[PDB]
C-alpha cells in the first residue's frame, strides 16, 4: 500500500531558538 | 513627499552615524 | 666540545647542566658524521649547514633520560620531562642529540609532580616529588646522555664561528 | 502491537519560524 | 608595500637569505613559500 | 557551577558554550526544550539557563573606536577623545 | 562577512576557543593560521 505524505515529518532539527526567520 | 520617500524605504562591526 | 659530549658525568634531568660555549670555532661536522649519536635531530637549522654561521653563544645543555623519554626533548612536547622537568621554547633553534649510555650508566632523578608546567630553559631544584631511575646495566628504559645544543642569533658581535675559511 | 512507514533522505529544507519561535512552515 | 616585506607570514625570518643560509632544501622549501604566500598576497593587495 | 551574575561584561559559559557579554533579563519564550537562541547572523542572542528554566538575552559589552580630536599641534597639545558608540558611562 | 565566522577553512572548528582548549600550542597554532587566513581574506573580499 502506498499513500502521500504532504507536509508531514518537519521536526525541530536542533535546540536552537530562532524567531521570525528563515532558516 | 520627503515623509512618503522617508517611509517607503526599510563581532567587531560598528556603524558611524552619518555627520548631516 | 670533547669537554661536553664525553663529559665525566652527567647531571640529573631536573638539575640539568648547562656549559656555555662562546669564542671557538666549532667545527659541527665531527659532531654530525660521527656515528656515535643515536639522534642528532637540528631543528632550527640544517645540520650540515651549521659550519657556514656564526653564533653569538652557544648553549650545551647536558644531563640523561630513557631514550623512551627522549623524544620529548623537542620543542612543543607532552610529557612529565617536557612539561615538569626541561622545556624548550616553542621557538627552539639548535640542535639535540642523543645516545646511549648503558656501557656506563639510581644517581638519575626526576621530577614528577609539581604546580605547573615549567618555564622553558628554566630550571628547577627543591623537595616527595621526584623519583629515581632505574638504570641497570641489564636493562626504551635504558639510560642515554642527551646534549641540548641551543644557539644565539641575537644579532651581537658573533662570538662563535665555523670552519669557513 | 494501521500505521505509516516513510523514509528519511538527506535533503535541504527551509524552515519558517513565527515569533514565538516555532517552525511553522517549510519548504 | 615595502613594510610588508619585514613580515614573516609566519616563516622562521622575514629575510630570505637567512632562511636559505640556515636550512636545507626540504625545509627552506616551506618557509619559502610562506614568504611567497606573503608577498605575493601583498602585491595583490597594493595592485587592486 | 558557580553563581550567575547579570548586568556585567562577564565571561559567561553554558552547558557547552562559551563566551563573553552582558547577561540580561530576556523577554523571548523559548520551547520547553529550547536551548540557546541565535541571531539573524547565526550568532548567539540568548540562553536558557541550564540550573534554572528562565532565559537570558546575551549583548556584546561595549566596545567602539577612540579618536583623538585635536588641533594641529604646532597650535596645542590639548586633545579631546571621542569613544565612538559607547554609552558616557561604561567609559 | 559576519556568516564567514562559521567556517573552518579547512580547520577542525570554526570555534577558536575549541580550537585552542582541545589542542595542544604547536598543533593549535597551526589550525589558527588556517582560520586567521580564512577570515582575514573574508576581511579583504568585504574591502575590496
Amino acid at each position: 500500500a502506498y499513500t502521500n505524505s504532504f507536509t508531514r515529518g518537519v521536526y525541530y532539527p536542533d535546540k536552537v531558538f530562532r524567531s521570525s526567520v528563515l532558516h | 513627499i520627503e515623509d512618503l520617500l522617508f517611509n517607503k524605504v526599510t563581532n567587531g562591526l560598528t556603524v558611524l552615524p552619518p555627520l548631516l | 666540545f670533547g669537554e661536553v659530549f664525553n663529559a665525566t658525568r652527567f647531571a640529573s634531568v631536573y638539575a640539568w647542566n648547562r656549559k656555555r660555549i662562546s669564542n671557538c670555532v666549532a667545527d659541527y661536522s665531527v659532531l654530525y658524521n660521527s656515528a656515535s649519536f643515536s639522534t642528532f635531530k637540528c631543528y632550527g637549522v640544517s645540520p650540515t649547514k651549521l659550519n657556514d654561521l656564526c653564533f653569538t653563544n652557544v648553549y650545551a645543555d647536558s644531563f640523561v633520560i630513557r631514550g623512551d623519554e627522549v623524544r620529548q626533548i623537542a620543542p612543543g612536547q607532552t610529557g612529565k620531562i617536557a612539561d615538569y622537568n626541561y622545556k624548550l621554547p616553542d621557538d627552539f633553534t639548535g640542535c639535540v642529540i642523543a645516545w646511549n649510555s648503558n656501557n656506563l650508566d639510581y644517581n638519575y632523578l626526576y621530577r614528577l609532580f609539581r604546580k605547573s608546567n615549567l618555564k622553558p630553559f628554566e630550571r628547577d631544584i627543591s623537595t616527595f616529588p621526584l623519583q629515581s631511575y632505574g638504570f641497570q646495566p641489564t636493562n626504551g628504559y635504558q639510560p642515554y646522555r642527551v646534549v641540548v645544543l641551543s644557539f644565539e642569533l641575537l644579532h651581537a658581535p658573533a662570538t662563535v664561528c665555523g670552519p669557513k675559511k | 502491537l494501521a500505521y505509516y512507514v516513510g523514509y528519511l533522505q538527506p535533503r535541504t529544507f527551509l524552515l519558517k519560524y513565527n515569533e514565538n519561535g516555532t517552525i511553522t512552515d517549510a519548504v | 608595500l615595502v613594510k610588508q616585506l619585514s613580515s614573516n607570514f609566519g616563516a622562521i625570518s622575514s629575510v630570505l637569505n637567512d632562511i636559505l643560509s640556515r636550512l636545507d632544501k626540504p625545509e627552506a622549501e616551506v618557509q619559502i613559500d610562506r614568504l611567497i604566500t606573503g608577498r605575493l598576497q601583498s602585491l595583490q593587495t597594493y595592485v587592486t | 557551577s558557580t553563581n550567575l551574575v547579570k548586568n556585567k561584561c562577564v565571561n559567561f559559559n553554558f552547558n557547552g558554550l562559551t563566551g563573553t557579554g552582558v547577561l540580561t533579563e530576556s523577554n523571548k519564550k523559548f520551547l520547553p526544550f529550547q536551548q540557546f537562541g541565535r541571531d539573524i547572523a547565526d550568532t548567539t542572542d540568548a540562553v536558557r539557563d541550564p540550573q534554572t528554566l528562565e532565559i537570558l538575552d546575551i549583548t556584546p559589552c561595549s566596545f567602539g573606536g577612540v579618536s583623538v580630536i585635536t588641533p594641529g599641534t604646532n597650535t596645542s597639545n590639548q586633545v579631546a577623545v571621542l569613544y565612538q558608540n559607547v554609552n558616557c558611562t561604561e567609559v
